[PDB]
């Protein structure tokens, strides 16, 4: 049988240029170029893209957040090519040592660079969270895309800025680097006393795993309907077809329950959203209010 | 022992309960209440209450939608209980591919086509959409189409695309007979010599139900038509060879 | 009780074994033989896990836990309180989790669908196998798999990476958690831009799939189609399960140092192991 995996007849036409609606076309690009190795697997349409000014001040602000820490990086490789390759995953832009605690006075090589990268960060995404909300209004459509972000957007808030502001020094905050933050990462569960017995890093996890059961269940259970038409999800919620019954009733007979071609999507962004959420309450919590999570766990049983 | 953490964490849990409340009901907008196999309203619905209704504006000026509403299946179902109990199957009393039920069952859904973005048929025969050809795999057009009795059963003479997905949706198959029928994309192999259809045997492509119009396909028909080729699977086996 | 639409759907036939005797449903659920099977495996191992709670003395669910054999039972058989409950209630929840997999599987066939989900559900069963068979008989002794426990296998899972210094330096560990990480991030825009498209601004009409490419092609320069968004959250997630079982069979088996050795080798090669200055010199 056929798998609708990968598609077996490409086909292709005229550039699709999208809607209209209140969107400003002088901020669109070009038609992009066709990808025939994109296309086995979805569309092969490269482009337009929208670039207004929002864009603009994220892709700006994003390059200098990346030139920072590459001009860093140079500096550690002794500005030796050979070097910046052999150490590459081993650099890091550290945040100020503890000693200058919230100041913003810290000498460049001390921490001063981690401030003015976490800057230029802070506005790319910022700005980039603007352009998902800006870009969803012009269409008409629903603000769904922008407030899940902000899920996103408080873990790495808490991270990098609240949970440091609240412990009264920047460098409880996390380096720039490949394995340094990996590192960070472990030394945060052992100095808290075992992230495993944080019960929001538990449900961080248990949402996490479940996001992967549930986007696996859904994209097979859509491939499966696929020979229905099932994957025009949007007309199906509109006038429900065989694809949706089926796809129901595999699950009622399965597990007892079902959902809806809506309802699985509000399963679904709730599902992935809860990742962060739980995940930045329980990040908050560690060193302002709890300070070792297994002694903690053990008078909470 | 009321520490912050506990209240968060035991605030979190009936944060959680009222989440699971609200996305179980969201998810009863179709299909509830639940009925007896009669067809009349069972006693336990379960604790989770119907939602109030909401309305979606479809575009294009194709009305509205209002969620939950009075649910009807609008079409004759051929099957009768073989039980006096709940639980049991209920057999067709017919043809189950001629009358569309278990595997072959369609929906009725609306017969008009789904529209684009511009208000313009979604998907369209490649004979008709301007611009569209095949970029990659193997063309199917011109080439034999083969059942799962391992007889040739027609030829490919277009294929119908998606147009704002630039997705091939159908093979439309010419039979000896001259007429041509449907057949989804997803339900072929692409061969290099011929296409081969497994669902079917090739006496039964004829009866895949038939279009009123020949460049384009209603949400209904394409129910019909693809409830009728996946019925192929349980109901043609007989036919089909090893 | 049935959905409103429901009866026309619930047919005979699609059963691999036993033909029309278990071709039947109780309330929503479909039975058939692998579900009586199910049935089996599931009670004769929550029987065995009771009294694995007697002979422990709790019923506090938070303390229960099976133990594996210990080291010395190599792959050998077990008494029952030294690990042979353990060894049976694996034989019952890997029966119980391919019976599930074949009803699915004849769900499907009473249904018409494809076999894409006991197809996916078999990966996790896959990572499942990984850490109780696969693992254990490579390395010598069932003692090398998790206890049953809610918090014993937690600390398993720590006692199991820090063996290896930080798990975190494990290439394939890596690449399993990109893809965990991802997916995440792929569900929450695929639910967000769908009800996006269904529940659009307060005055507005439903949106149409258009739109939805649209909005992502303004926002990222291109649209993956609603075919390919579902093809990649089954690859993303099954990928990722598969990258943890791989990371997980040969640690212990062909890898037996600190994770964080292995780059080691891209740092001491010969043509800059002696280049001073930075960090690997
Ligand atoms: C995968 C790699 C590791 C591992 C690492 C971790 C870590 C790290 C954590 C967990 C956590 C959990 N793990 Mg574990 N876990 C493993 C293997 C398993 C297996 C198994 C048979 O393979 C099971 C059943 C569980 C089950 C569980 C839950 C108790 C909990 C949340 C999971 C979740 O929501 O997933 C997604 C699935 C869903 C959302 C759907 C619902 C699944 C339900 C909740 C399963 C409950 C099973 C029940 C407790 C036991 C059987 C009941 C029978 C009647 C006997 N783990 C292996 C050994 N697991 C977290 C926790 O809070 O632990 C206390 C946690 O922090
Ligand atoms: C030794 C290591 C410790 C440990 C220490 C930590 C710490 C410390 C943390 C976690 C966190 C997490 N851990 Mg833990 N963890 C351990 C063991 C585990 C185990 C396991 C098998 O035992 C599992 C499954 C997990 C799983 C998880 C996740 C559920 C959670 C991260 C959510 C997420 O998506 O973050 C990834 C997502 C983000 C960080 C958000 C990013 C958002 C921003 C806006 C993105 C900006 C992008 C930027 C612009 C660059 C873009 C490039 C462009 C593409 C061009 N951990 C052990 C106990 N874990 C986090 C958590 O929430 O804990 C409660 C956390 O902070
Ligand atoms: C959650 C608890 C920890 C944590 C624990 C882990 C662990 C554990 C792992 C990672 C891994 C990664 N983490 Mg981390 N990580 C945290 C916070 C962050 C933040 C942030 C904004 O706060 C960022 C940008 C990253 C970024 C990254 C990537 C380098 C990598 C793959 C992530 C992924 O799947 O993205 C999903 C997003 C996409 C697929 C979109 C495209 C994203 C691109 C690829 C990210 C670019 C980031 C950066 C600019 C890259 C420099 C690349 C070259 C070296 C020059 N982490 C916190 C502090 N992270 C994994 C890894 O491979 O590490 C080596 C890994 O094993
Ligand atoms: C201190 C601990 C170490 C560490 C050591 C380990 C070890 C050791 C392992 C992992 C593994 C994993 N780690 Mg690590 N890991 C650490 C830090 C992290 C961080 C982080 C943010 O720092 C992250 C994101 C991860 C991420 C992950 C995943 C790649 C993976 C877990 C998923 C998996 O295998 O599912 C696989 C899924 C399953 C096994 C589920 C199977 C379910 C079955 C088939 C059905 C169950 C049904 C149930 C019983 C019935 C329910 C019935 C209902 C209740 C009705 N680790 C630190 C450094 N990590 C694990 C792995 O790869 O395993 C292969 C593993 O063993
Ligand atoms: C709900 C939880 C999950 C989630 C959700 C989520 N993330 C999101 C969103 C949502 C709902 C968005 O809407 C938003 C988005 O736009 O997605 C497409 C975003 C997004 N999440 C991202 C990343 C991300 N999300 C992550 C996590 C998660 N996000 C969670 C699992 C992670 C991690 C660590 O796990 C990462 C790394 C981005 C893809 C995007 C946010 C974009 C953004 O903020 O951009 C600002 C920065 C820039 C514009 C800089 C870009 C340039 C770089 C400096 C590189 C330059 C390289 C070089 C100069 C050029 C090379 C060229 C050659 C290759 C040709
Ligand atoms: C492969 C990608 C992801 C995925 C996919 C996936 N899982 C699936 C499916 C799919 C496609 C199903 O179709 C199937 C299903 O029906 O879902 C509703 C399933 C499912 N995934 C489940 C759980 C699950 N999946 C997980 C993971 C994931 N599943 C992957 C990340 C996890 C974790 C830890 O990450 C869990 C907990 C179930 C909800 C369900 C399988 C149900 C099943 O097999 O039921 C038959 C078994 C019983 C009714 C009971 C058996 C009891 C045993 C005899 C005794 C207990 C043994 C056990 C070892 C004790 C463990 C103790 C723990 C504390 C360690
Ligand atoms: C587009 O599409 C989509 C949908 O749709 C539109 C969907 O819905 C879904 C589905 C997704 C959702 C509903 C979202 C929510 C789902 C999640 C968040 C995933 C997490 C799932 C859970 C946490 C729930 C998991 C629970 C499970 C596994 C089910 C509960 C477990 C059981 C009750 C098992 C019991 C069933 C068994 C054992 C099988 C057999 C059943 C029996 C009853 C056995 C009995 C045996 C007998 C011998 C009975 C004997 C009786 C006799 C003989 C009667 C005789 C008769 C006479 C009278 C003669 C998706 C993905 C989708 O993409
Ligand atoms: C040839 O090379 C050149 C020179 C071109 C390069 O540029 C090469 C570039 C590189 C090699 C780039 C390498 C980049 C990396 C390795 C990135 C790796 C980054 C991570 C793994 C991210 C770790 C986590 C980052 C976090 C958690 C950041 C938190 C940010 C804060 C939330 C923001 C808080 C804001 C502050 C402190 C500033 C306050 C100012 C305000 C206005 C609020
Ligand atoms: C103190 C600790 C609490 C957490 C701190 C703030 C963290 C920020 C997180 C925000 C909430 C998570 C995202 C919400 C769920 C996903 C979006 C959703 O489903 O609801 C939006 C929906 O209506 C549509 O928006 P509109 O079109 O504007 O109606
Ligand atoms: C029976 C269980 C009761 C439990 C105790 C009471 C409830 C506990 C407390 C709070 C739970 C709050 C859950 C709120 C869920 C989100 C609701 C919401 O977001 O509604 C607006 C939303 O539709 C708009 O979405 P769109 O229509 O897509 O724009
Ligand atoms: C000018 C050309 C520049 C090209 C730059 C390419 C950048 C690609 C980045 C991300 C793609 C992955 C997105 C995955 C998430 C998709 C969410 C979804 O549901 O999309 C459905 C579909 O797109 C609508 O129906
Ligand atoms: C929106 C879907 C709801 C999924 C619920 C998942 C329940 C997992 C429970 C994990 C328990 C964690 N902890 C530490 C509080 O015990
Ligand atoms: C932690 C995720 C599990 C959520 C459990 C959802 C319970 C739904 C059961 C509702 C019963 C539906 N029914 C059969 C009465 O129609
Ligand atoms: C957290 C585990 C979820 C289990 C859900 C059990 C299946 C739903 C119950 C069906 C009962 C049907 C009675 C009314 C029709
Ligand atoms: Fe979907």
């Amino acid at each position: 049988e056929y798998q609708n995996i990968f598609t077996q007849v490409q086909v292709r036409g005229p550039a699709d240029l999208g809607m209209t609606e209140d969107v400003n076309l002088a901020n669109r690009s070009g038609v992009g170029p066709f990808s025939t190795l994109l296309g086995w697997f979805g569309n092969a349409q490269l482009g337009p893209i929208y670039l207004g000014s929002l864009g603009v001040l994220s892709l700006f602000s994003g390059l200098m957040w990346f030139f920072t820490i590459g001009i860093w990086f140079w500096y550690q490789a002794g500005w030796n090519p050979a070097v910046f390759l052999r150490d590459l995953f081993f650099f890091s832009l550290e945040p100020p040592a503890p000693e200058y605690g919230l100041s913003f006075a810290a000498p460049l090589k001390e921490g001063g660079l981690w401030l003015i990268a976490s800057f230029f960060m802070f506005v790319a995404v910022w700005s980039w969270w603007g352009r998902t909300y800006l870009r969803a209004q012009a269409l008409g459509m629903g603000k769904h895309t922008a407030w899940a972000f902000l899920s996103a957007i408080w873990l790495w808030m808490v991270l990098g800025f609240i949970r440091p502001i609240l412990m009264g020094s920047w460098s409880e905050a996390v380096p720039y680097g490949i394995f340094s933050h990996l590192d960070w990462t472990n030394n945060f569960s052992l100095v808290h006393g075992n992230l495993h017995y944080n019960p929001f890093h538990g449900l961080s996890i248990a949402f996490l795993y479940g996001s992967a059961l549930l986007f696996a269940m859904h994209g097979a259970t859509i491939l499966a309907v696929s020979r229905f038409g099932g994957e025009r999800e949007l007309e199906q919620i509109a006038d429900r077809g065989t694809a949706a019954e089926r796809a129901a009733l595999f699950w009622r007979w399965t597990m007892g329950f079902n959902a809806t071609m809506e309802g699985i999507h509000r399963w679904a962004i709730w599902m992935a959203v809860l990742v962060t959420l739980t995940g930045g309450i329980g990040i908050l919590l560690s060193g302002t209010v709890v300070d070792n999570w297994y002694v903690w766990g053990q008078n909470h049983g | 022992n009321f520490d912050l953490a506990s209240l968060a964490i035991y605030s979190f849990w009936i944060f959680l309960a009222g989440l699971i409340y609200y996305l179980q009901t969201e998810n009863m907008r179709e299909g509830y209440p639940l009925e007896n196999e009669d067809g009349t309203p069972a006693a336990n619905q379960g604790p989770f209450p119907l939602p109030k209704p909401k309305t979606f504006i479809l575009p294009h000026g194709r009305g509205t939608l209002t969620v939950p509403g009075p649910e009807s299946e609008d079409r004759p179902i051929a099957l009768a209980r073989t039980a006096v109990s709940e639980g049991f199957p209920h057999a067709p009393t017919g043809d189950p591919m001629k009358d569309g039920v278990g595997p072959a069952s369609w929906v009725a859904r609306r017969d008009l086509p789904e529209l684009d973005g511009h208000g313009h048929n979604k998907i369209k025969p490649m004979k008709a959409a301007a611009g569209f050809h095949v970029s990659a795999g193997k063309n199917p057009i011109g080439l034999p189409v083969r059942g799962c009795d391992l007889e040739i059963a027609g030829k490919v003479v277009d294929i119908w695309v998606d147009i704002p997905e630039q997705m091939a949706r159908f093979l439309e198959v010419e039979l000896k007979d001259g007429s041509t029928r449907l057949l989804p994309m997803q339900m072929v192999k692409v061969q290099s010599n011929r296409v081969h259809v497994n669902a079917l045997s090739s006496d039964l492509f004829a009866g895949i139900p038939t279009i009123k119009s020949p460049t384009e396909v209603t949400l209904l028909e394409e129910d019909k038509i693809c409830g009728y080729v996946a019925g192929g699977l349980m109901y043609a086996a007989p036919k089909r060879k090893s | 009780a049935l959905l409103s639409f429901e009866r026309k759907y619930r047919v005979p036939g699609g059963t691999l074994v036993g033909g029309n005797l278990f071709d039947f449903w109780v309330g929503p659920f479909y039975v058939g033989f692998f579900g009586v099977a199910t049935f089996f495996f599931a009670a004769l191992g929550i029987i065995l896990i009771a009294w694995s709670a007697v002979l422990q003395g709790t019923w506090n669910p938070q303390l229960i836990s099976v133990y594996p054999p210990a080291l010395e039972y190599g792959l050998g058989g077990a008494p029952l309180a030294k690990g042979g409950l353990w060894q049976i209630i694996t034989i019952c929840a890997t029966g119980a989790f391919v019976s599930w997999a074949l009803r699915e599987v004849e769900i499907c066939r009473k249904l018409g669908i494809g076999y894409h989900i006991p197809f996916a559900f078999a990966f996790a069963i896959l990572a499942y196998l990984t850490l109780v068979l696969f693992r254990p008989v490579m390395m010598g002794a069932w003692g090398y798999a998790f206890p049953y426990g809610i918090w014993t296998h937690l600390d398993w899972v720590s006692n199991t990476g820090y063996t290896y210094g930080n798990f975190h330096y494990n290439p394939a560990h890596m690449i399993a958690i990109t893809f965990f990480f991802t997916n995440a991030l792929a569900l929450a825009l695929h639910g967000a831009l769908v009800l996006s498209a269904a529940n659009p601004e307060k005055g507005k009409e439903m949106r149409t799939p258009d739109h939805e490419d649209t909005f992502f092609r303004d926002l990222v320069g291109y649209s993956i189609g609603t075919l390919g968004i579902h093809r990649l959250g089954l690859l993303l997630s099954l990928s990722a399960v598969f990258f943890s079982a791989l990371c997980m069979i040969i640690t212990g088996t062909i890898w037996f140092d600190q994770w964080v050795d292995w780059w080691q080798w891209w740092v001491k090669l010969p043509w800059w192991a002696n280049i001073p200055g930075g960090i690997n010199g």
